């Protein structure tokens, strides 16, 4: 197949979001051959991928999953979904950073632990889709370089983790992927333009035009991460001196609570949940440094409404928690800073999946039974 | 055809679960290593995947029943 | 409809490169024996095509309608779908009048339409650019910078009705961006932005070959992001915008007040235009200089930022400003450099536009990609 | 077909020059005031564009005979 692989998961792309459709509808809906239509669906109706309401045709899900799994900072979440991405059980394991065993293996280790205990749990395998944060090679699934994990270097961490398992393997960056899976599925569903910030270990920001990811130079993609708000700050693992993740970064905001704590002010030890829950309460020094946050990302934010004009602005952050106090900063920055005729109608809004949530290689396999390489395998069995 | 499929997984004392989907045959086993995956293939196998300790072989309608067969050779 | 999206994607094909076989066009743009020769069927029966195994474009006997509004003048003139030109006019606007400005231009283009009516060989749209806060969905200019008359202007409804063809919308930046990139000097590039510096401020960016639209088709008003929390009013309703302190005419009234007070300049003698400040701030004026250097550290900064979201190969500057490049340019980039990511700053490089004074071209070819505008074609 | 066709037009007293490509029907007249939109795409026409002094009715390939019609609907 070639263009039987296209032209087959355009009809299930059909049938996913728009079923119960005839097989009439799908003819129409298609425009693809009437006889054309009626071979790829009975295809699908005999390899358990759609079924008839019994005209009436609707995807069949629940016996299939796919293992989406996202590696953030010595640690590794594994769940297992359907091919709606309905989850079915969800864990979040270690990973340490420092080994003197390599990462690439401990990763492969983790997923043979995983399916072991769920060995009654887990029906059809299809595929394993993973997000993390790094330079990444998606069309060949090597990790190129990795924050976090120093050892890294050109990892073919998906065409090895394909061969020890003979299912597909889809790797997508940890922004571009949670965004389009927030624009499937949740938050900024509906919306051909979206900007999605990131604040957590490192700061960035994924968008999307017309219905597209936005990319840059070779992949190049979008860094608002290094945009210097301030002229000195300290100094960035990129070159430059105070970038935006120097100042909005979880891991700074903590170094800047605590630094300024040694000087009077909470209790427990300090963490992005307490300090949240200070600046929540009242407490008018977490509050200080959660606005502070809100400054700068808005000002860049107001630009990037300038030039987008997103239906949906999204932060993906644990610090989505005091939304009461960072957000309305965004907003009245994007609201002074940014034309009127746009910022009228646009809110800071809140991301719907966590930092943790496996949700972020939703994407990734329903880009797959799309595009139909997926599909295709899938209709053998 | 029963014997040949238990051979393939690794024989009896290998096999540490066994069933069926319906499309796949879903089964457990002791060591991956000792799975000739090739051979499931020339049985009939469409493909075999290994999630785990789980080897999955599609076979398709005809896996429901191959489950059953396996399950009295191993008697 | 899907009609649309798929008619216009084997037209968008057949152009790019000419020719292509109705299998590179099954093949390369993704389409059935069925629904990739027959689309090209109904292209052949009206002509959007050409014959001769290889299919290219024909491109002759259809024009369109192109306008840009100045601060002051209508320049007019018809181009083929190849956007070569069959005439152009030179009429005056002028800003008040007995009529107001909608009736004023539709008397214009249809005064270029009597006397060019032998040129014509068959209409297809129109698209105009022109300076202001647009709604292009309905294509309502809002306000506009020198007619503050205009209010609400209904220029894209009633140029349709007055002729029967669809309206475009676009800045005169936007158009210029696209240009820029089909003989310009980022002809070739896949990313690239440009800046303009004018009694507009504005800029237009080129995103994987693409122009980059807005949410809505919206157009980008970069030109309004704020730069100066107290600066004046702008028409845009807010304040203190890009285009409130680049603005030649701003960079002038700020180099005028500090010239009429206590101040030195070599400008003192010489009447203030755009030419005589350029002129010296490269003598070294240092009220010259420094003014041009801080308005090319307002639009480095904020390019800084356009090259962190698109990291472009190209930066282009369009501006009268680009006589005193050896200070503008080298701060722009310097501001580029040094709040960007160096791997992204670290191989940009700032040139000028090589064209000056347009014309919608990217609207007209994207109307027709889009499969809007050759529907409507494929029954004329 | 074309003798309510040049009253679409305004009437002979109006159509200046009666011209015709392959698929529209380019028709220059005295008076577009008098043009009748309607009726002109009441009866095939897909659209009129009305650029300055002259029309140009979108009927197809009917276009390159109707401007024939029309012309015999005077002598
Ligand atoms: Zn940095
Ligand atoms: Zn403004």
């Amino acid at each position: 197949d070639q263009i039987k692989q296209t032209n087959a998961g355009a009809v299930y792309r059909l049938i996913d979001q728009l079923g119960p459709v005839s097989r009439i509808d799908l003819s129409r809906l298609a425009q693809l051959a009437p006889a054309s239509i009626t071979k790829i669906v009975r295809e699908m109706l005999e390899a358990h991928l759609v079924q008839e309401l019994e005209v009436g045709l609707v995807v069949e899900t629940e016996a299939w999953h796919y293992l989406s799994l996202r590696i953030s900072r010595g640690e590794i979440f594994l769940a297992l979904r359907d091919l709606s991405s309905k989850l079915v059980v969800e864990e979040s394991q270690e990973l340490a950073l420092k080994d003197d065993s390599p990462l690439l293996d401990r990763i492969i280790s983790h997923i043979d632990q995983f399916f072991i205990r769920h060995q009654k749990k887990l029906e059809r395998l299809t595929s394993i889709a993973i997000t993390l944060p790094g330079i990444i090679d998606t069309e060949n699934g090597i990790v190129h370089r990795m924050p976090f994990y120093e050892d890294v270097k050109e990892m073919p961490l998906g065409e090895a983790l394909e061969q020890h398992t003979g299912v597909p393997v889809y790797i997508q960056h940890d922004i571009s992927a949670w965004t389009m899976a927030e624009a499937l599925f949740g938050a900024s569903r509906g919306a051909r333009d979206v900007i999605q910030v990131v604040i957590d270990h490192n700061v960035g920001a994924g968008v999307i035009t017309d219905g597209h990811l936005l990319h840059a130079g070779s992949s190049s993609l979008v860094e608002i991460g290094h945009t210097q708000v301030d002229p000195y700050g300290k100094r960035c693992y990129c070159g430059n001196h105070g970038c935006l993740e120097t100042i909005a970064s979880v891991d700074s905001i903590l170094e800047l609570a605590q630094l300024r704590l040694n000087q009077s002010m909470h209790g427990q030890p300090l963490t992005v949940d307490s300090l949240c829950q200070a600046a929540l309460r009242g407490d008018l020094l977490a509050k200080d440094i959660i606005t502070g946050v809100g400054a700068h990302v808005g000002r860049i934010l107001a630009i990037m409404v300038n030039l987008f004009n997103p239906q949906k602005i999204l932060i993906g952050s644990p610090l989505s928690k005091a939304a009461d106090i960072l957000f309305p900063v965004i907003s009245d920055s994007i609201r002074q800073q940014a034309l009127p005729a746009y910022s009228q109608h646009i809110s800071v809004e809140s991301t719907q999946f966590s930092n943790q949530g496996t949700m972020a290689g939703a994407a990734l396999v329903k880009d797959a039974m799309y595009n139909g390489s997926l599909l295709i395998r899938l209709l053998q069995g | 055809m029963a014997p040949a499929l238990v051979a393939a997984f690794g024989g009896k004392e290998n096999i540490t679960n066994l069933d069926a989907c319906i499309t796949r045959l879903r089964v457990s086993v002791a060591d991956v290593s000792k799975v000739d995956q090739a051979g499931l293939k020339k049985l009939g196998a469409a493909g075999v995947v290994v999630a785990g300790s789980g080897v999955q072989a599609i076979f398709g309608t005809k896996s429901d029943n191959l489950k059953t067969e396996m399950d009295e050779y191993i008697r």
